[PDB]
């Protein structure tokens, strides 16, 4: 045989990106997974080169980042590609998960592939939280104060988890030094989960936008989907370059250019845009212990979808009622992000409580009821009785 | 190594679908075809029906949520002005 | 024929895309810098120093 | 040479729209002037300002002056 | 919140560095430093700017050497161990007017004037907010507003009560190139100088971005042609079904 199939290390390359059989009818939504692999390489490589110039002491952390912007050769390119690249990583990941909801990719036999992806999403959220602390701006200090104080409401162990997380009595110098060391490590755990994610995908292959079997017409990966992947790689890099060079502070907050002061509270404490819907869910529960449980339940409720979908058809292509309620769920997610950036005022308090209910009722009430009705309408529209 | 478990996809030659009989296919080399014959007859009629047979599943949920956000933003603006001062003490109870 | 003198011999099809890219860097950087400075004439420091000579 | 921003703000306060908004601030200014000579110095918890009328005149003058001020400056 | 607690919105002015192909006006930067030395520097520090960064941007090399030699800095101690002083050099940073924070609050009635090295990027509004604050002091506050003693009215400040007074008046600075120094001219120049202090890479970043966008646009348009060429055999494929004979 050829050397790409007989060698021990090249046969893994050949069976994944060269000779792997793809369904002939997948569209451009199936290109988001390879863009996420490019984003992870960009975040790791710009991370190492900035870490050669960074100091994690609380007296030196803010001035180290200003030293990178002013004194390091091409240092402003390294930071702006890193900060804007984190926002592009979350946008591609949101579209990748929404493709899986629409086409039914979570269903059997791909449940293990969907469960490993939910773990990856949790680790990415924790990574971006720890890197934002390392700036030690004014939004960095008070955002870490709000989130770490949530864990003291846990019964019997709460007041000792928080001081074990602080290394002291508040957010201080041991907190920033341990948060930078954890920030180095978790992207390497993410890279190992991506390898386990690709092993489960190799077993069954990909789905297709019609929802039915792809075993009857396959084309190989090399020179068809390699060149289709190049179209979205160059479009991604062009839009990212327009943000890095021409508008580099649009997706950030101007309060993060003030150094962290534990005696002055800002007028508004706002997270980054990709964490705003989970911030509005937390502020809609008045009790403090039930608010942090509901905040973590908003991620873990993705695991109930293989059991609450009752349809005998995979995907949303031929279902008009499931199409309508999918886009109700999408614009509800955008509204929750907008409520999370407002003040706690009338009428945004009641609007956030209704939108929180609609988020959880989609997974647990709407999907099993609508998919049961669509099973029966397909039957009685054909059977003569 | 040991043999694996039972899956629903194979490889080239044993892919795992039904048996095929009676289907013929034809194709022409890309080197013998006309170069780039799409922007027209695809932006004429094809790239309008592909979304405007689908536009009503997107814009009815978009119009519901845009009407709800715009109505709540004008009510918050009224409550913190001079004319909406008396209603503001009533609804913060 | 001009396929077989430019893109057949793939000892230099890897080569010419590796050597045409070397001279490409200096001509491209000279053309943009000249356009960028002429669009902003009268505002640079060299246009200021020429009449803060006093 | 006098201040160029003061000249442009003087001109647009005497347009047909500027006379209406200068007049609306003047009627609230006397309503506070009657109000501050009764019993009611430390009373009433609800004493009035003219900030909203002042903000309406400043927002009109800003959309007229700003796209044309920097042509008059070196 | 009310409109007074948020602050009045700052309008958009036609700054000559707005746009993807524009640089700073370097004559406006040079006049802006003179407004800093004669007005602002009595109470504000500029701690993140070194003397060497001004060479080739607003001043010549021997002009900056004479400017830094009018301040004295700490030196290494002598052979007995007693401290010394020395005049400044190009490696030093621009010094501030106060030794510590407690001396700064004691000179300004308890208020602390912030460092201005990053003030354009640290406020919502940017150059438009800094310009509108300086030229936006009314002669008297609106009717009803009672300021505490020691504060001043400015509608662009959130809350309306600011601890700094109006500092710019007509013809308080004599310019070198002969520009008339009105209030609007001096506020425009010092805002341009403060934007360079926050973004010194600005002229280089826009030149490097033009080369990157042109190269990445060409690679995007070429990849569409190459993908459509290599897919044309699949896209025009045809199928025909003839039902097979039974009994097999
Ligand atoms: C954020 C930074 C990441 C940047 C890169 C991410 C790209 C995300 C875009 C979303 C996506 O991936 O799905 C795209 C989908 C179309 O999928 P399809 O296979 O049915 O269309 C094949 C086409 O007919 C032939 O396309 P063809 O291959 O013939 O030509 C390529 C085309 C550009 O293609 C692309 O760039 C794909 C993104 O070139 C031209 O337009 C020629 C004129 C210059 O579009 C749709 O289904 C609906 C359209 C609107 C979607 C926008 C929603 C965004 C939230
Ligand atoms: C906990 C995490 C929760 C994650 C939630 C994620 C929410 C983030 C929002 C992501 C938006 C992605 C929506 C689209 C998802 C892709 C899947 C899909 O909807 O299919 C494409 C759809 C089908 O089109 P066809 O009918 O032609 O194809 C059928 C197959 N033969 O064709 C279409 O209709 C495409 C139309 C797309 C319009 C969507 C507008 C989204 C606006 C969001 C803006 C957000 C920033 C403000
Ligand atoms: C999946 C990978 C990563 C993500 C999502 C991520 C995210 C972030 C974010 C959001 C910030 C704050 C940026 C800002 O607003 O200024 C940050 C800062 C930082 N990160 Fe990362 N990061 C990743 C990987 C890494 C790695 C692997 C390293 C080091 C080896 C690293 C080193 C740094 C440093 C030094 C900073 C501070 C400098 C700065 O503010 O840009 N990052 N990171
Ligand atoms: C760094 C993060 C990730 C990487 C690198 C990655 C990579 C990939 C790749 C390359 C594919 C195959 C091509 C494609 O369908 O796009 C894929 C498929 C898939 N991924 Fe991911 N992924 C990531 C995160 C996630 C997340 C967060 C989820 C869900 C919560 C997820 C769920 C899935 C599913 C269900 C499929 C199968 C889709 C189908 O067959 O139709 N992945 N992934
Ligand atoms: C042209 C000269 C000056 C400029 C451009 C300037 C600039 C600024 C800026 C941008 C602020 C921040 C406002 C904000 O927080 O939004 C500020 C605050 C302040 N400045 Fe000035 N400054 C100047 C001169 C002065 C002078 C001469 C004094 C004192 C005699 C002074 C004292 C203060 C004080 C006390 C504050 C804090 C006010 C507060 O927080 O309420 N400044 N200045
Ligand atoms: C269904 O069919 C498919 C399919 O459709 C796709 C898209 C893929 C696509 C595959 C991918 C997208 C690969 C996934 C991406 C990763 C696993 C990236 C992992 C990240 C790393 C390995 C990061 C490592 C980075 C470094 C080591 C850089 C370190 C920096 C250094 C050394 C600085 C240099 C130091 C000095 C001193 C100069 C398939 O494999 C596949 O088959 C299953
Ligand atoms: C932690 C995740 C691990 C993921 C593994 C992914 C695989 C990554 C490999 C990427 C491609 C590497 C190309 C290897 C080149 C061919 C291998 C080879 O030359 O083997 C040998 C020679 O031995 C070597 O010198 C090994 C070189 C070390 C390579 C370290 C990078 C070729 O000779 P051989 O005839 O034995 O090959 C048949 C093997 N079954
Ligand atoms: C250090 O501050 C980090 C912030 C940030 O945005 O990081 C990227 C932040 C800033 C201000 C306010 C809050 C901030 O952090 C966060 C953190 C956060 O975390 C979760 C997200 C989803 C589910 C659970 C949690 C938690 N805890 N959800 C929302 N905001």
């Amino acid at each position: 045989m050829a050397f790409r199939k007989s060698n021990v290390y090249l046969s893994l390359v050949n069976s994944y990106i060269i000779d792997s059989p793809q369904p002939s009818s997948i569209n451009y939504w199936w290109n988001m997974g390879s863009l996420l692999g490019l984003c992870l390489v960009i975040q790791i490589v710009t991370g190492i080169f900035m870490a050669m110039h960074y100091s994690s002491n609380i007296e030196l952390a803010f001035s180290s980042v200003e030293h990178i912007m002013r004194d390091v050769h091409n240092g402003y390119i390294l930071r702006y590609l890193h900060a804007n690249g984190a926002s592009f990583f979350f946008m591609v990941m949101f579209m990748h998960m929404a493709k899986g909801l629409y086409y039914g990719s979570y269903r059997s036999p791909r449940v293990t592939l969907w469960n490993v992806g939910v773990i990856i999403f949790i680790l990415t959220i924790a990574t971006a939280f720890l890197g934002y602390c390392c700036v030690y701006g004014q939004m960095s200090h008070w955002g870490a104060t709000v989130i770490t104080n949530l864990f003291s409401a846990i019964p019997f162990v709460g007041n000792d988890i928080v001081s074990w997380l602080w290394g002291g009595f508040s957010v201080s110098n041991p907190t920033i030094q341990r948060f930078f060391a954890l920030h180095y490590l978790v992207p390497f755990i993410i890279a190992a989960m991506v390898i386990m994610h690709l092993m489960a995908l190799h077993i069954h292959g990909s789905s297709n936008p019609l929802g039915i079997t792809g075993n009857l017409d396959r084309i190989p990966m090399h020179s068809y989907f390699i060149f289709k992947d190049l179209v979205t790689v160059f479009l991604f890099m062009l839009i990212l370059a327009l943000f890095v060079f021409y508008s580099p502070n649009t997706l950030g907050h101007p309060d993060n250019y003030i150094p962290g002061n534990p005696l002055v509270t800002p007028a508004s404490i706002v997270p980054e845009w990709y964490l705003l819907p989970f911030y509005a869910i937390l502020r809609s529960i008045p009790d403090k212990l039930l608010g942090v449980i509901t905040m973590f339940a908003a991620i873990l409720v993705l695991l109930v979808l293989p059991f609450t979908d009752r349809s005998v058809v995979r995907g949303n292509t031929f279902k008009v009622l499931s199409k309508f309620f999918f886009f109700i769920f999408v614009f509800n997610f955008v509204l929750l992000g907008q409520i999370g950036a407002c003040h706690v005022e009338v009428p945004y308090v009641l609007m956030g409580q209704i939108a929180t209910f609609i988020y959880f009722a989609y997974f647990l009430i709407i999907v099993p009821v609508i998919s049961t009705i669509e099973n029966v309408l397909f039957y009685i529209g054909r059977v003569n009785k | 190594g040991p043999p694996s478990g039972k899956t629903y996809m194979g490889w080239w030659g044993h892919m795992g679908g039904p048996k095929q009989k009676g289907i013929t296919s034809y194709a022409v080399s890309p080197y013998a075809q006309k170069p780039l014959q799409g922007i027209f007859h695809n932006a004429v009629f094809n790239s309008f029906r592909r979304f405007k047979s689908q536009f009503l599943y997107v814009l009815i949920p978009a119009g519901i949520y845009w009407y709800w956000w715009k109505n709540g933003n004008e009510y918050n603006e009224f409550l913190y002005s001079k004319a909406g001062r008396e209603e503001l003490e009533r609804v913060n109870v | 024929s001009l396929y077989k003198t430019f893109f057949k011999r793939n000892a230099v099809f890897v080569g010419t895309i590796f050597a045409g890219a070397f001279v490409f860097q200096t001509v491209f950087d000279t053309a943009i810098t000249s356009w960028y400075e002429n669009h902003n004439k009268g505002k640079l420091w060299k246009d200021v120093k020429a009449r803060i000579a006093a | 040479v006098t201040d160029q921003l003061e000249d442009l703000r003087e001109h647009f306060k005497n347009t047909e729209e500027g006379k209406a908004l200068v007049h609306h601030y003047e009627e609230c200014a006397e309503r506070v002037k009657i109000q501050q000579q009764q019993p009611g110095y430390a009373d009433l918890e609800h004493k009035e300002d003219c900030v909203e009328e002042f903000f309406h005149l400043q927002h009109y003058l800003d959309t007229a002056t700003a796209p044309r001020l920097f042509d008059k400056l070196k | 919140m009310t409109a007074a607690e948020h602050g009045l919105h700052a309008p958009a002015y036609a700054w000559s560095h707005n746009g993807p192909f524009e640089t700073f006006d370097h004559a406006s930067i040079r006049r802006g430093y003179q407004v800093y030395r004669e007005v602002c520097a009595a109470c504000h520090s500029l701690d993140r700017v070194a003397w060497r960064t001004l060479v080739g941007v607003s001043h010549t090399n021997e002009e900056v050497r004479n400017m830094a030699e009018e301040f004295e800095y700490d030196d290494e101690p002598d052979e007995q161990g007693n401290p010394k002083k020395r005049p400044g050099k190009l490696s030093d940073y621009i010094p501030g007017p106060y030794p510590n924070e407690q001396a700064a609050r004691a000179a300004n009635q308890g208020a602390l004037p912030p460092d201005l090295s990053l003030i354009v990027k640290a406020r919502h509004g940017g150059c438009d907010y800094i310009f509108s604050l300086l030229t936006g002091y009314p002669d008297e506050p609106p009717a009803g507003v009672a300021l505490p003693p020691g504060s001043n009215y400015n509608p662009y400040f959130p809350g309306g009560s600011i601890a700094m007074a109006r500092v710019l008046f007509d013809d308080m600075v004599e310019y070198e190139d002969g520009t008339p120094a009105t209030t609007s001219q001096m506020a425009k120049d010092v805002t341009t100088f403060l934007n360079w202090c926050a973004e010194p890479e600005h002229d280089e970043r826009k030149r490097l971005g033009l080369k990157t966008v042109i190269i990445l646009s060409s690679l995007y348009l070429l990849s569409i042609w190459v993908k459509k060429f290599k897919w044309a055999g699949i896209k025009t494929r045809k199928f025909v079904f003839n039902p097979p004979k039974p009994r097999k």
